[PDB]
């Protein structure tokens, strides 16, 4: 139904706003906080949010505390202030997903429509991209398992429409824009291995250890496609690509030309001045 | 000016606002995986990239 | 008409082999060289205002 989705800055920094009016009770749990979205075009857009109180029990997982009034009285003043954005879905901050998920969520999908679910991060250490939307709905299964709710990832982007990319680059004056050329590549070309090897190396750690201390199954079948996938680059010889390094590298050798040419076009002013410059300066001074 | 002025403004960022907004704005002008659109451009380099090669000479 | 370059052949005598290739990036070469040509009245031009101011 939805291929997308785009997740405006301004909730997270309510997030933000989440862990600064906490007071500090040592609660710190994971708050959840009604989202709000357009749901009328096929591509999701979060413009702002608001938050519920929310609580849980310590040992009992299946207790959530929900309200009705005061979602409708502050979705009733901001639909009376803005009318153009609608009740979509909520999110949680925990970084862990509970089984009582599906009674949080259950609520959401009877009195509003099909809610999306973004997994969040507490401490921003993560540095994957913090926001996944996981679209409630039920799936077949073809091992035979009863339909229950299934929470599948559907791809999210980070972007501001008009004002908000003005406040943040206010606001940080330290970040960079795009900047083609050498130093926003060679940071990513540099950076870029670590940024995949914490990720991997993140995942196929406990993937490793639930493989043999795994039990409750967790889709086994999805595995096969994984090293199947895995398995669709068995080392290449390199012998029909060899013609294609020499396209790739005759290439380089035009930006050789081009560097050395160019370059030796930009020598002229400079070996040219320094002589004229400094013999007139010099025959000149006295 | 008269009977009406103004106030300094300045501002404040503690480190969660620092490191997820920071994080945030970097992974917002990142990819997902931040592996996937590097391969695109590599490889765009020999079919796309060589028209402006061309206008570029 | 291969002499003639309306298409893309050659024959043979010998063993009578037909071959048919052609050649898309041409655009590469001739800019490449009229760089180098080009470039190369600009560095003998240098040469002479050097070679002037100086000897």
């Amino acid at each position: 139904a939805v291929q997308k989705v785009v997740v405006h800055p301004l909730v997270l920094l309510s997030v933000v706003d989440h862990f600064n009016r906490i007071g500090k009770v040592g609660n710190q749990k994971r708050v959840v906080g009604v989202l709000l979205g357009s749901w009328q075009k096929k591509v999701l857009d979060v413009s702002n949010s608001f938050a519920v109180p929310f609580d849980e029990d310590d040992k009992d997982d299946s207790v959530w505390f929900l309200d009705h009034d005061y979602l409708e009285n502050m979705y009733g003043m901001f639909k009376k202030v803005n009318a153009r954005e609608r009740i979509v879905g909520w999110y949680h901050t925990g970084p862990k997903l509970h089984k009582n998920d599906i009674a949080i969520n259950e609520l959401m999908k009877r009195y509003c429509p099909n809610s999306v679910l973004v997994i969040i991060d507490v401490k921003p250490k993560d540095l994957g991209l913090p926001t996944e939307a996981y679209i409630s709905v039920e799936e077949v299964h073809d091992d035979g398992t009863p339909t229950s709710k299934t929470f599948e990832h559907v791809t999210s982007e980070i972007g501001a429409e008009e004002a908000e990319e003005v406040g943040v680059e206010h606001l940080l004056r330290d970040i960079k824009d795009t900047t083609v050329g050498t130093l926003s590549q060679r940071i990513t070309n540099q950076v870029h291995g670590l940024k995949g090897l914490n990720s991997k190396l993140l995942d196929i750690r406990s993937y490793l250890e639930k493989v043999a201390t795994g039990k409750l199954p967790i889709n086994h079948q999805i595995i096969y496609q994984l090293q199947d996938v895995f398995n669709l680059l068995p080392d290449v010889s390199l012998q029909e690509f060899v013609k294609a390094f020499y396209l790739k590298t005759n290439d380089q050798m035009v930006v050789v030309y081009l560097a050395s040419l160019i370059r030796s076009v930009v020598a002229l002013h400079n070996l040219i001045n320094n002589k004229i410059a400094n013999r007139d300066a010099e025959k000149k001074e006295g | 000016n008269r009977h009406y002025y103004s106030i300094t403004i300045n501002y404040r960022k503690n480190e969660l606002e620092q490191k997820m907004l920071l994080n945030l704005h970097k992974k917002s002008w990142m990819e997902g995986l931040t592996l996937q659109d590097y391969s695109e451009h590599c490889k765009h380099n020999e079919s796309v990239v060589k028209e402006m090669l061309e206008l570029a000479k | 008409m291969i002499l003639d370059k309306k298409f893309h052949g050659i024959l043979d005598q010998g063993e009578g082999v037909l071959i048919i290739f052609d050649e898309p990036p041409v655009d590469k070469t001739y800019e490449a060289a009229l760089e180098t040509i080009q470039n190369m009245s600009k560095v003998v031009d240098s040469l002479y205002n050097k070679a002037k101011k100086l000897t």
